[PDB]
């Protein structure tokens, strides 16, 4: 019935197609019907080993929206295992973000019966980001199947964009457009994953080639810090999106960004009806209420 | 003796096999012969489990393990690549939580054309065994 | 009737054996039947003038377990006196949990908080009542008693304030035997031994835990304060006194190994999986000793 | 005679083949015949707007080796032009390193008659590094012409390796081997430069393919900080050099590294006769005595 | 017996594998025969190592003193013993030991360890070449 | 025979009695007859991996008083590498380092360039004990048969171990160790003294022995190690005020390696018994001594 009760949420590669469907559905139901005391008397640990105040505010808001208590911190010779072994005695769930890959997985081996939720573990996974993305694509498009999905920007480094491709490949008939410079391409492992499922994907050099077809324009945050300032000048020139680029756009099409969007989406877009990155962030509260409630109750409603 | 014996071990892999798998942390008599060039190790009153022999696949692929209940062979086998390799490998990703932490390493195993792929349980990165094994 | 209502919790040397018994009792009662709204509509200020996030998290979890609201800070990164800070905060809140670098600060707070009770989360090298309380609660819950115990304390005994506290508090119970196992430069201070003698309580020195493992009921490992020593002499301390599972063959099955944490350089991880490892259970018990303290200082009645 | 007297040394792309030859020759002559009071009574400004104590020590040693005085600093609402306009009144030459590209060029427009020497201007140029490289290749090989030169590691980002290729293309019949992962390849502008001069270059994946032929094994410092920790694990595994890799090496062959060499050259190499990266750094003093003396005297010897 | 080489008899069991690891004794191409937990009434349970066409010097054998004090080395020319020997505590022990002082420059850096050796009543004192601190062999050897 | 020519200066335990007498002699002779161009054209590296501007200034001044040039700095690449580089740059290396063994480690990688130890963590500080000796020399006229009191922290100060070790290499000295129990002179020093049949006693107050003392040596009590409560009692017991010098011998001199804030009240400064600023002044000649002895084969003074 609820196969996620008392499970850890660590990696999108461990959530099954059915698990994905369950969260999304719970999110939509929680969004439509507030349940503000569902988790009364629970205490949840908001453990940001690596600061990230947008993420932390979103989670902690989810937590109080279900009427839980929250304790935590936002920034060590003692091991991570020891920290988690202590914190499990205190609390009923551990939401945690960490600079090192594998930190949430490792926490589960020392948290006992207390479920661990991954708010991002270095370069690896960020399940909740991909969850609130899906909930936004689905809520705006009516479906997660047979969609035209462009992903524009840096596709080599963002963990959440690899995440989101994996999760959308769990739905079928999707057409992917990868619009990114050579030094920041979609990695091989993702393309191979798509080929082994006979899923459609093409490369392009500019969003104008395909804008007419896309249902989702998904802008990544280019990690300038990795690049030469000159090289980035050329990238930003090519791939920044301004409202003038949206003449062909389908009336149902939505522009999504994980945020912050300074050097990728001009403020022209904000006023257009295609601008959905703030609605996207707002939707994070329900993807996160969903995850919390499913792991802390066996009963739906 | 009534135990287990390992024949045809690539030279300089005998000492490593004794080391990585803590084979000298027993009380039985062990016979070891390095460079005949074929290394060979033998342990009295010691029987190896099913998957326990499998773990040698990566280091002594073409090698033979013979079982002894009498003064003759009771069962011969070769190692087959396992589903998982625990404890002995080190993750090449230096940002992996696995390092400095009190957990055992673990890698999923996957054959390929040219290399063997080893995906870490923790940081979820996949490496070619040549990269993992380079110490 | 409840002689801790509206009282400050500042020092283990200010709690009578009766005060101790009341806390321990209230804690165990709360552990077995939670009281999740006993403190509804109470607001408690968690003022960690010196960061200490294990202590902060355990306290703040405690407050929430009784349904209190929490406001505060863990600021480790300033011309106005502490008296004024407390003068102001006492008008905001109903109880003040406080950690501070300078000794005496919680005492000084009580003189400016008016009717608002302050609880000491540590004031420099002086006091840390809650740690010693949850220690007591742990030894009791594991042994069945705080009297007629063999209690060994290994590591740094000159400097850890909580280990002084714990000896003082265990000396309020009867028939305990203390073994002090430490290098000479980090011995139990003289004033503690004097106290134990003035009550005729048995104590001996040792150089090695193997001398006594057979008799011990509680092996209380302290955190050797590395920073005070030369890394060279510290090499010799850590070598002598580190605890590994090879040390626990003689131990009694009732024995529990305790450490206030962090234990990186004192207790090998091989111990973790043995039945004697109780230092994380110890830390969980801070919930109940600290719930207890909050409850007793903020109600006259008992449910 | 000395066409560099009172000229600024800013970019290797501005030193002519003849200028290069002049420095090298002056360096060799200064190395062989000390001239420790050649610049007595001169004061030189050692201006490290961006710290770099290996570079700064090398220069300042060059300076005292010619008996000059040195003043400076190693780490601002006021412009760079104002700073240089002031410092030119104080001193006789300005050696300067800066995080931003163009800083030395800009200094020249406000230094008046005082020559500016570039100790590295962000991502652009580092003339002295390329100069002491050449002096080391030339001094060890007997020539800068018709050489087999491998450059192994990160070739996309190091300014000094682009620099060194440009300067070696001013000499002829050189054969270049570029041994680097795809994400860190030699940039297009460099390859095109080589094609337009009919200069020989090949790509390879491992130093073993060509070790038999190389006269210079030039190891770059891979900028790990730009990469994913996993990706770098694979790079370091491939491209690190250990002494076991030097069985085919020609007896005259030399291993050169601009330094620091932690993750590129194992300490096995240090003991082999092919190890020349400390001799290379030592040679920096003479390439820098050379540059200082040429810009501050019209007369040779 | 063997055609030619060295043999190490009466090694404390569980110190045999340590000798192979610490002194890199299996990093040759010659034949090596070893037996761990061999039975002898001379030792009880012992360990034995044998190496063809390889000879250990005075100090190479002395360097075994700290791990197998009562142990014997026999040289085997033409299949008979030509030189018999025992390990004596050396003046210094390089490469194999680690400085217990964690702040020692010794650790992060590409040099070999080295401790001068001095016997005492109950322990052996090992004084580091770098940080010049002296430790009981029990502190040094305790991992 | 200058048996220190080209030798390293690493540890007081490596200096022979004749080596010490040689240093003191060169110091007294350079102090009396300055030789400001003895080291013309030499370049010396002032490598303070650990800041210590009192020590650094004294050394660098010695360097200039002998007319040497100076380069340097304060506060993944090995120390071996930096030293391997710098020895190609310079003629002598003065270095201070937080880690014990760093100077010895340097000597194995400095080639023919001698390294002088300005302090290697808790191990050694030769030049401090040298200038302490030179100061006892000049004030008492001798290093033998002196009454030497040492007051303060004697467990931790490296300089006071060095100084005791070196005075035990001269004859007929009587030692008084005046320190709290927790900071006593270590056994290894007491052992060394018994094994040379040298007379030493303990006392808990400097008043017990003031009448006999020829050298009153105050240490810097290491406050940081101790509890502020513990330190209050120590400071009261062992601080020195001028009222404490009524019994002193007219030849008695007070020495402090410095800083003396909490050990010697300002009362003392004005009494003729105060020689800790003159002691520090003498560091110039002991360090001039070593530089000269190590960088010239002959010295006719
Ligand atoms: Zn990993
Ligand atoms: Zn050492």
């Amino acid at each position: 019935a609820n196969p996620l009760y008392q499970k850890h949420i660590i990696s999108i590669n461990d959530l099954s197609r059915d698990d994905l469907n369950l969260v999304l559905a719970t999110a939509a139901k929680l969004k439509a019907n507030p349940q503000p005391e569902l988790l009364k008397h629970k205490v949840i640990a908001s453990c940001f080993f690596e600061a990230s105040t947008r993420t932390r505010l979103s989670f902690e808001t989810s937590m109080h929206r279900l009427g839980a208590s929250v304790v935590g911190f936002s920034d060590k010779g003692e091991t991570l295992a020891d920290t988690i072994s202590v914190i499990s005695t205190y609390v009923d769930a551990i939401v945690m973000r960490h600079p090192q890959e594998g930190a949430a997985r490792l926490a589960t081996e020392f948290s006992g019966n207390v479920p661990v939720l991954n708010a991002g573990d270095g370069s690896n996974q960020h399940p909740t980001q991909t969850l609130l993305d899906l909930f936004t694509i689905q809520e705006t498009q009516g479906r997660l199947d047979n969609l035209h999905v462009a992903m524009v920007g840096d596709l080599k480094y963002p963990r959440t964009v690899h995440s989101l491709t994996q999760a959308l490949a769990k739905f079928d008939g999707n057409r992917f457009y990868f619009i990114a410079p050579d030094a920041l391409a979609m990695p091989q492992y993702i393309l191979d994953m798509l080929d082994e499922k006979g899923i459609a994907w093409s490369l392009h050099s500019s969003i104008e080639e395909v804008m007419a077809e896309v249902d989702i324009l998904y802008m990544t945050r280019v990690q300038k810090e990795r690049l030469d300032p000159s090289e980035y000048a050329n990238v930003k020139a090519q791939f920044v999106l301004r409202a003038s680029d949206l003449h062909n756009a389908k009336a149902n099409m939505k522009v999504l960004h994980p945020l912050p969007r300074v050097d990728e989406i001009a403020t022209d877009v904000d006023k257009t009806p295609h601008a959905w990155y703030f609605q996207q962030a707002g939707n994070g509260i329900f993807a996160r209420q969903a995850l919390l409630a499913l792991v802390l109750n066996r009963d739906l409603v | 003796k009534r135990g287990t014996v390992i024949d045809h071990i690539p030279a300089q892999i005998g000492f490593k096999l004794l080391s990585l798998f803590k084979l000298t942390e027993t009380d039985q008599r062990i016979t070891i012969g390095l460079n005949l060039r074929k290394d060979l190790i033998k342990i009295e009153n010691t029987f190896l489990s099913e998957d326990q022999v499998d773990q040698l696949a990566l280091y002594a692929p073409q090698a033979t393990v013979n079982r002894i209940d009498n003064y003759e062979v009771v069962g011969k086998s070769r190692p087959s690549l396992p589903e998982r390799i625990d404890n002995v490998l080190v993750c090449p990703n230096s940002n992996c939580i696995s390092h400095a932490e009190p957990v055992s390493s673990s890698f999923a195993v996957r054959k390929r054309a040219n290399d063997i792929a080893l995906k870490c349980k923790y940081c979820e990165k996949e490496f070619s065994h040549n990269v993992v094994l380079a110490n």
